[PDB]
């Protein structure tokens, strides 16, 4: 069971990346995927979290208007979109998931690979 | 909101050393969403403890946790030479969820 | 005599559908009706069951046996061995949003044939207690449905009635 993250992102200042995290192997209906951003060498940064099954969404306040997290289960795919883009967006983002396959294991026990968003002018 | 303070800041020991690492709270965050991550240098974290005392599966059993209300600690008994890396601590119980800075565990 | 089917079909309001109401009908019985499907007996001339719910339009499909999905699943089961429903877009649809309607979104386990379940518990995923506190791993089993009037024809309400005769 995993969690894959999508490819790395190289995008212009004021638009939106969407990062793609596909969920495998866990009966991902009753999960929950959170989304924490990490830049080089920096702490960790919560964005928000979704139930699946409900669609119900939580953002931090920071990311309020800039994000929008949604989730496929016809794909078993989750998607954060950071809109707005700043140079100083430019961080990993992680996908984290609890492996939910009888129960929902009281965990964040799936992390994925991570994407590279690299936000620049040219 | 709920501040997550971690001491200390740089922790150096040599192999077969107790660590000691230590998780503060403000408001006193609920046992059940007191989690311990694990940061490899440029790896996808890997969760050590849930619950603020549930080891995870496939997790060493020198790793483990202890603290409620507002004090959460976690224990390493036998340092090995993998288990050097920095050590994150979330809480998952009171929006919005917080981490905390994160403690560097040295030779 | 003649039967009371006036009153469940052209009643005023209808009830959720994850609280199904079901009405018992001596008598013999001969609008658009979109779905007028019938499987339980063949289209042709010691009690029976008239059961009135709300579904989402494109959700008609979900009532019928062997079939498998969150309504049937979970909101209202259909046995293995006829159903009618209308479009009201107009009667149960706020502009605002008419969230009057439910449906039962999370269940431990699938819903028996003709089960009705009305609990309001906090679907409890993870190991820890959920306490009536919803957060991580502590959904409501309920969710509304968005009802807009200018919703697409999928989404508009549909109102639908099944008719289960026991001999």
């Amino acid at each position: 069971m995993q969690l894959v993250q999508s490819g790395p992102e190289v995008k212009k200042p004021g638009t939106s990346v969407k990062v793609s995290c596909k969920a495998s192997g866990f009966t991902f209906s009753i999960s929950a995927v959170q989304w924490v951003r990490q830049a080089r060498g920096q702490r960790l940064e919560w964005i928000g979290w979704i139930v699946v099954g409900s669609g119900n969404t939580n953002y931090a306040q920071k990311f309020q208007e800039r994000v929008t997290i949604t989730r496929d289960m016809s794909t078993s795919t989750a998607y954060m979109e950071l809109s707005s883009l700043r140079f100083e967006d430019t961080a990993v983002y992680y996908c984290a998931a609890p492996y939910c396959g009888g129960d929902c294991s009281d965990g964040f026990d799936i992390w994925g690979q991570g994407t590279m968003v690299t936000v620049s002018s040219a | 909101e709920i501040v997550l303070t971690q001491s200390p800041g740089t922790l150096s020991l040599s192999p077969g050393e107790r660590a000691t690492l230590s998780c503060r709270a403000s408001q006193s965050v609920s046992s059940s969403y007191l989690a311990w991550y694990q940061q490899k240098p440029g790896q996808a974290p890997r969760l050590l403890i849930y619950g603020a005392s549930s080891r995870a599966t496939g997790i060493p059993d020198r790793f483990s946790g202890s603290g409620s209300g507002t004090d959460f600690t976690l224990t390493i008994s036998r340092l090995e030479p993998e288990d050097f890396a920095v050590y994150y601590c979330q809480q998952y119980g009171n929006s919005p969820w917080t981490f905390g800075q994160g403690t560097k565990v040295e030779i | 005599n003649l039967c009371p089917f006036g009153e469940v079909f052209n009643a005023t309001r209808f009830a959720s559908v994850y609280a199904w109401n079901r009405k018992r009908i001596n008598c013999v019985a001969d609008a658009s009706f979109s779905t007028f499907k019938c499987y339980g007996v063949s289209p042709t001339k010691t009690n029976v069951y008239a059961d009135s719910f709300v579904i989402r339009g494109d959700e008609v499909r979900q009532i019928a046996p062997g079939q498998t999905g969150k309504i049937a699943d979970y909101n209202y089961k259909l046995p293995d061995d006829c159903v009618i429903a209308w479009n009201s877009n107009n009667l149960d649809s706020k502009v605002g949003g008419n969230y009057n309607y439910l449906y039962r979104l999370f269940r431990k386990s699938n819903l028996k044939p003709f089960e009705r379940d009305i609990s309001t518990e906090i679907y409890q995923a993870g190991s820890t207690p959920c306490n009536g506190v919803e957060g991580f791993n502590c959904y409501f089993p309920l969710q509304s449905y968005g009802f807009q009037p200018t919703n697409g024809v999928g989404y508009q309400p549909y109102r639908v009635v099944v008719l289960s005769f026991e001999l």
